[PDB]
RNA sequence: GCUAAACCUAGCCCCAAACCCACUCCACCUUACUACCAGACAACCUUAGCCAAACCAUUUACCCAAAUAAAGUAUAGGCGAUAGAAAUUGAAACCUGGCGCAAUAGAUAUAGUACCGCAAGGGAAAGAUGAAAAAUUAUAACCAAGCAUAAUAUAGCAAGGACUAACCCCUAUACCUUCUGCAUAAUGAAUUAACUAGAAAUAACUUUGCAAGGAGAGCCAAAGCUAAGACCCCCGAAACCAGACGAGCUACCUAAGAACAGCUAAAAGAGCACACCCGUCUAUGUAGCAAAAUAGUGGGAAGAUUUAUAGGUAGAGGCGACAAACCUA
RNA sequence: CCUCCGCAUAAGCCUGCGUCAGAUUAAAACACUGAACUGACAAUUAACAGCCCAAUAUCUACAAUCAACCAACAAGUCAUUAUUACCCUCACUGUCAACCCAACACAGGCAUGCUCAUAAGGAAAGGUUAAAAAAAGUAAAAGGAACUCGGCAAAUCUUACCCC
RNA sequence: UCUCUUACUUUUAACCAGUGAAAUUGACCUGCCCGUGAAGAGGCGGGCAUAACACAGCAAGACGAGAAGACCCUAUGGAGCU
């Protein structure tokens, strides 16, 4: 969970802790970097979840949700439409099953989209008055949203049923402290009935 | 006098997504046929336009 | 030659080395004449275990439960939701007197009871 | 084997730099600037070398001289080193003496 | 392992139990002190002339008849100041490569974008 | 507890206690045959035999008998790309003996599963692969070669 | 690289970084005075200039002092301003014969003193020098009052001077009961003197002890923050209180 | 067609600017990385020598104030190699670079790691796809020595003149260095790739500028002065000195141990003779099993014996039943 | 068939022929799969041995050698008492291996106890042939040092003299 | 030991299989006699000889390999000792 990566790593479509990853980039490999656009984190617009515009390559004007954002490298996965074809089933005797697999593209091969013409445009960051911050289309003027998307933790909160060792909202979410002067150790002591009547005697602290 | 060989490779593919990951391989067909069209014993003999 | 980068553990010298050594694992007691080892039952940590029958707190939590905004406790925050309601009414009816701060919680000198807090007497 | 295989990358020279631009520009200050400063005064560098040429024996015991007491340890073991060579060779060695 | 993610929740709730307990515990001795770092110490410096925080070590005789203690050197004997000087050159060259290095990156990534 | 200064006792003064302990044992299968009553630990470094047998009887309510350990070294022989030497960590293990004629076998955790629920992520690229493969293995030595695929 | 200050600077960049530029201002300065001793193991030049032989022409000339070592039995001492010589000489006085290494010593003699500001007896270890400048100056008193520390040559010197220092200064009663007329009499033989008297402590002190003493000048155990806060809230409450 | 080859970029260098660092918990001066006990000892000191003087014996730049100039002047000095001031003068606050290196280069550095050494200490080597390897596809080949495809043909520094023909015919004593003189049987070299060796003044010469004046203070000047160009190598001793590190080998010693069968026992620094210590002679070995061994044969084996452990004496020294012995091959 | 070995302890070393998988590759001086290996997993459990002691005074002439006669010299390896203080107890560490020092899986070096040929422990020959030269042995007619610098070596058991 | 050597055994050896060094090497298409010549020739002159190519031996030559001769001399090069 905690693995510290080489100081040129190449971030290469599979995550860095995969039996993949592993193989393609074993600590003894050293190669030349690649160097990326440098953008701060408050002015990447697109996330995992929104629709893109793919403005070239081997399909171009055609419309795509993107799938997987990968930051150390500026990509974003679009959903099966800058796509080359593969094998997954390998075999010594039969080899198959091939599928179409995407490959990554730069943010300045996508562009943003927005719900009302269906058309590319550019983003602008503009803070709202009212509190939260959100992006402003550009030649229009509208609010384009945050899509949307299940979380990293793999779950739904709604079909959610408690199991047998989580604690619920409510008694988890009770208070029960009061604040005194007390440490931990007299509070235990005293609600246990620990009574300790020889004292604690002169150390030499150096 | 210490060097030893290199390239340990594996020449298989495997089903490495499913085992974790937040998106999934994107399907452009299926396995079979939903159901074969049995066709008729003696379509050559009606090969004509209808009987 | 000797290994120099292996850690020098109790496993390594002559006879003598090991037994002087030791793991890391703290004295309960001390030797006398004939050898023989005298444990001493205050030197042994005596593990404060309370009681889970009635207990209804499980060790996770409910992804139904509402997210909030963290917030350190200070000594500060603690001093406003501990003495200051006291010693507001207190003031408030005339009785503060700034000379005696004990019945407010405050102690002169730390050395008088147990749990001393700054030279830490306590364990853990 | 010793040459490329392959030509190496095109290398674009932009002539219409800032810096080539401007390079020679305030030049001749002192001759038409009524000698309130010196050409010599715009040159950048090492503080021991701006408007000087010197040797390579005359560079190190002008470094010494004017820097060499905020230098490094090694670096000024370095330069005494440096110097007493470059003595012995420059006033013993060679030929035409 | 079935969810081993079970074990790094557990962990980390107990770690956030411990911060909390420590934190309650850090307020409480400040308010009644004045004190942090419950462990009494004092910045020393050592026989090799750097500058340690050296924390105590409880013992249960006064430190000018403790022998052993009176065997370590809390002072310098200067002929470790060359040396001294000589680490903190060691450590302005290791700095100075570092911004060099950043400056170069940075003016490779300006020239291609 | 662990990683943590001792209150220095003094004669005549109080007892040493532990609120929350610091120390976690792993409840290990051993590697050889043992006594029925026989439960073997991995315990950390710090703990012993006494601080053991409390964990067992305080936290656990487990009536303990006999506290041994040892202490087992981690190979030092592995070496890394950089010719490196790899240490596995120390540790120590304990053989604790049961009480009141307890005995205690160690559980058979991982058999055994029979599950058969409906899958979207992995089970239909499963059928995929399935139903590719017993439809695409028709090969025939018959022909020698020719591609068993045009009508004519 | 190079260094920002040159390496001879460091020692007064310390002096200006920390507890050092807490110590006090005249301490300070008297650390940084840095005075020239007088003349004891070589005769001065009288003049600034001089004619020489072989030619008629004024030519200037400086005295330039010889590096005496002084070994910690003077710091113990009360020498003069002299120490040893660790020089070299030539065989029979003449350049072209052995450069041997020489080391001269003075005389050193046991002798018994009286401070009339101490009203004690010092058994210390002198020599002819320091008699005579004693004798010059009228009395063991004068003389160390009058010397300054780059002549005194002795941190025993130097801290006898503090202690008659800090007696005039405080005015104590330094002989004894049923003798103020007396104690007034040795009080006003030194009146040019007596330094006030937070200036008179720091007199005769190395950095260390310097250090040292402003170390524990600033103890200070900190105070709990109880009081803190209960002074803050008890303020507010009779802002609140008094609008 | 194998082995191979090729590649840019990790980083580095020199400047400028700016004065820079260091307690999460625990452990760490004892045998460091060790939770817990009664003699409290303590640092302050002129370098020397190589080298130059063509030997060497006085002497021989090297030190920590911005520049420049006075000036290489006054002075010093086996008056000689060389050493060498000062008075005085005056020294414009701000700008993030490169006619630097690019994997044998640039830091030793992927690292003070591996490895070597008891220790102080010494100290490496190396990587190269692509947008995507969640594209393992088919291309991309072409290029050193070494080989293979494909051994050889009377005769001869390997070739040259040629010729219808490869050879046969005719002519021809490798190269470098060193020398009076080398085919010399004098040196060096298997071969390939990469790396690998001429640094500067006085005064002259040429080319400009200005000219009894030149020069951006100082300096020179009876055509001079100012500016430029052009110009003086690489590897190698045996040595000497300073400061550390070494007595786990060995020499001797100190403390406290251990071993010595059997027979003759004269009583024993006695005899035969094991274990054990040593090493007389022979043979083998000589890049060996071994940087001193093996087999046999030998001297001793209750003593001035052998031997385990810990400690001590160290290089201008230690130790020595003096072999100029030994002090980590 | 060999055993001049072996089993323990000390010292040294530090997981270094236990299991499973890879053995397509990789070290095996070749191989099977395991001493010249990769990854994972597992183990050495204290009674043996280390790790000791409250002071202040005071005491301590008579070796050992079956310790008995006898006999020595080099003259030796072991002991308390008096008063005060003191009523808790079984912690910690070593425990594996085919192993250490010699650059090596090196005919070398390596303390002590135990049986001194074993109940331990091991294998001189990859296969063939039967040249020379070489090494180690065995046997040899007649002669018996004629060899050689020298009875070196070998075989037999050996007298007398001289120098130091 | 020798006159005066012989026979056998083991190792080595030679062949087959496996693994697999080092010193050395200007290039070599690398003969003999006489003569010559930096004075001792495979390579030069005059003669003679002469299809190619493995294997086992031997040690006359390649002024054979190894070690920038230790003997001798020289150096205004050292060091030990008296
Ligand atoms: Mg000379
Ligand atoms: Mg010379
Ligand atoms: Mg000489
Ligand atoms: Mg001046
Ligand atoms: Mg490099
Ligand atoms: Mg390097
Ligand atoms: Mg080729
Ligand atoms: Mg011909
Ligand atoms: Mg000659
Ligand atoms: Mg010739
Ligand atoms: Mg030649
Ligand atoms: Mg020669
Ligand atoms: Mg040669
Ligand atoms: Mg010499
Ligand atoms: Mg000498
Ligand atoms: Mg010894
Ligand atoms: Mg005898
Ligand atoms: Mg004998
Ligand atoms: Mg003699
Ligand atoms: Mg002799
Ligand atoms: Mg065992
Ligand atoms: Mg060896
Ligand atoms: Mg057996
Ligand atoms: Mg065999
Ligand atoms: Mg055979
Ligand atoms: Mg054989
Ligand atoms: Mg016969
Ligand atoms: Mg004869
Ligand atoms: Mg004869
Ligand atoms: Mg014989
Ligand atoms: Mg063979
Ligand atoms: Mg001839
Ligand atoms: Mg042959
Ligand atoms: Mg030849
Ligand atoms: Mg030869
Ligand atoms: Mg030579
Ligand atoms: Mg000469």
């Amino acid at each position: 969970s905690k693995v510290t990566l080489p100081p040129h790593y190449r971030y290469g479509m599979s995550p860095p802790g995969s039996v993949a990853d592993k193989r393609k980039n074993p600590p003894w490999i050293r190669r030349r970097p690649v160097v990326v656009e440098p953008i701060s984190d408050e002015d990447w617009y697109l996330f995992c979840g929104d629709t893109v515009e793919i403005l070239e390559g081997k399909d171009a004007g055609k419309q795509g949700k993107v799938v997987q954002v990968i930051r150390q490298r500026n990509w974003v996965v679009v959903g099966g439409l800058n796509t080359h074809y593969r094998y997954i089933g390998k075999t010594m005797d039969y080899r198959g099953t091939m599928i179409p697999s995407e490959a990554p593209l730069l943010h300045r091969q996508v562009k943003l989209v927005d719900p009302m013409d269906r058309k590319p445009t550019e983003i602008e960051w503009r803070f709202t008055e009212a509190g939260e911050r959100v992006r402003v289309s550009t030649r229009s003027g509208r609010i384009i949203p945050k899509p949307e998307f299940p979380r990293a933790d793999g779950i739904v909160p709604e079909t959610w049923i408690d199991g047998p060792k989580d604690t619920s909202v409510e008694d988890a979410l009770e208070r029960t402290y009061v604040p005194c002067l007390k440490t931990l150790q007299e509070e235990v002591m005293e609600a246990m009935g620990i009574k300790e009547t020889r004292k604690y005697k002169k150390v030499y602290w150096y | 006098t210490e060097k030893e060989f290199m390239q340990h490779a594996r020449k298989a593919g495997l089903v490495i997504p499913p085992e974790k990951s937040d998106r999934s391989i994107h399907l452009a067909c299926t396995a079979g046929i939903f159901d074969a069209y049995v066709p008729p014993e003696g379509d050559a003999r009606i090969s004509s336009l209808s009987k | 030659g000797a290994d120099r980068m292996s850690k020098w553990t109790s496993k390594r010298g002559p006879r003598s080395f090991r037994g002087r050594k030791g793991r890391g694992a703290k004295g309960i007691g001390f030797l006398t004449s004939g050898w023989r080892f005298v444990q001493i039952k205050e030197m042994v940590p005596e593990f404060v275990v309370p009681d889970l029958t009635g207990f209804k707190l499980k060790p996770y939590v409910s992804y139904l439960a509402p997210e909030s905004e963290e917030t350190p406790l200070t000594a500060a925050q603690l001093f406003s939701e501990a003495v200051a309601p006291a010693i507001e009414k207190d003031f408030k009816d005339g009785t503060f007197d700034p000379d005696n701060l004990e019945k407010y919680g405050f102690e002169p000198t730390q050395e008088g009871k147990l749990f001393q807090l700054y030279p830490r007497n306590f364990l853990r | 084997i010793g040459i490329r295989l392959t030509l190496p990358p095109p290398k674009v020279v932009d002539r219409w730099n800032e810096k080539r631009a401007m390079f020679g520009v305030y030049d001749n200050i002192g001759i038409l600037g009524n000698f309130e400063k010196h050409p010599k005064e715009l040159i950048r560098g090492p503080i021991w070398l701006r408007g000087w040429k010197g040797n390579e024996l005359q560079r190190c015991i002008r470094k010494r001289k004017m820097v060499g007491s905020r230098m490094f340890a090694d670096d000024l073991h370095n330069l005494n080193k440096r110097i007493r060579y470059l003595y012995k060779h420059f006033n013993r060695h060679g030929k035409f003496r | 392992m079935p969810s081993p993610e079970r074990l790094d929740k557990v962990v980390d709730s107990m770690d956030a139990l411990d911060k909390v307990v420590q934190e309650r515990e850090d307020a409480l001795r400040l308010l009644q002190t004045g004190q942090e770092r419950a462990r009494p110490g004092a910045w020393r410096r050592d026989i090799f002339g750097r500058i340690i925080w050296h924390k105590f070590k409880q013992w249960v005789i006064p430190w000018h008849l403790n022998k052993r203690y009176n065997r370590k050197r809390f002072f310098a004997l200067p002929y470790v100041d060359h040396f001294l000087r000589l680490e903190r050159e060691k450590r302005a060259r290791i700095k100075a490569r570092k911004e060099n290095l950043e400056r170069k990156k940075a003016k490779i990534l300006l020239k291609k974008f | 507890a662990r990683n943590v200064v001792y209150p220095l006792y003094r004669l005549g003064g109080p007892q040493l206690r532990v609120f929350r302990t610091n120390f976690f044992i792993q409840l290990v299968r051993p590697g050889v045959a043992q006594p029925e009553d026989t439960v073997q630990f991995r315990i950390p470094m710090e703990m012993t035999r006494v601080d053991l047998r409390n964990y067992l009887e305080g936290i656990y309510n487990v009536p303990v008998a006999a506290v041994r350990t040892r202490v087992q070294h981690g190979s030092n022989k592995r070496r890394d790309h950089r010719n490196v030497r790899i240490k596995k960590p120390d540790y120590k293990v304990a053989y604790v003996q049961l009480a009141h004629g307890q005995t205690f076998t160690f559980p058979d955790l991982f058999p055994e599963k029979d599950e058969s629920p409906e899958g979207s992520a992995a089970d239909d690229l499963y059928s995929m692969l399935e139903e590719e493969r017993q439809q695409r293995q028709s090969s025939d030595p018959r022909r020698g070669g020719v591609p068993s695929w045009f009508g004519l | 690289p190079l260094h920002k200050y040159p390496v001879w600077l460091w020692k007064r960049l310390q002096l200006r970084e920390g507890i050092c530029s807490r110590l006090p201002g005249h301490y300070l300065r008297s650390l940084e005075e840095e005075r020239t001793p007088t003349p004891v193991h070589y005769r001065p030049h009288g003049a600034k200039f001089k004619i020489n032989p072989k030619n008629g022409q004024r030519e200037r000339v400086e005295d330039v002092p010889i590096p005496i070592y002084f070994p910690p039995e003077s710091q113990r001492g009360l020498w003069g301003g002299e120490g040893w010589i660790l020089g070299q000489i030539y065989a029979n006085n003449d350049k072209l014969s052995k450069r041997l290494k020489k080391v001269w010593k003075p005389q050193l003699f046991e002798r018994e003193f009286y401070s009339e500001i101490l009203d004690k007896k010092f058994t210390v270890t002198v020599t002819m020098r320091t008699l005579d400048l004693i004798d010059e100056a009228y009395g063991l008193d004068f003389y160390i009052l009058k010397t300054p520390k780059e002549d005194l040559c002795s941190k025993f010197g130097m801290d006898l001077k503090r202690g008659m220092l800090l007696r005039l200064a405080r005015q104590d009663p330094q002989l004894h009961p049923e003798d103020p007329e007396r104690r007034a009499a040795i009080y006003d033989k030194y009146k040019e003197f007596a330094i006030p008297e937070e200036e008179a402590e720091w007199v005769g002190l190395t950095l260390e002890e310097a250090i040292e003493k402003q170390r524990l000048l600033e103890e200070k155990d900190p105070v709990p923050l109880f009081k803190i806060y209960v002074a803050e809230l008890i303020q507010q409450l009779q802002q609140q209180a008094l609008s």
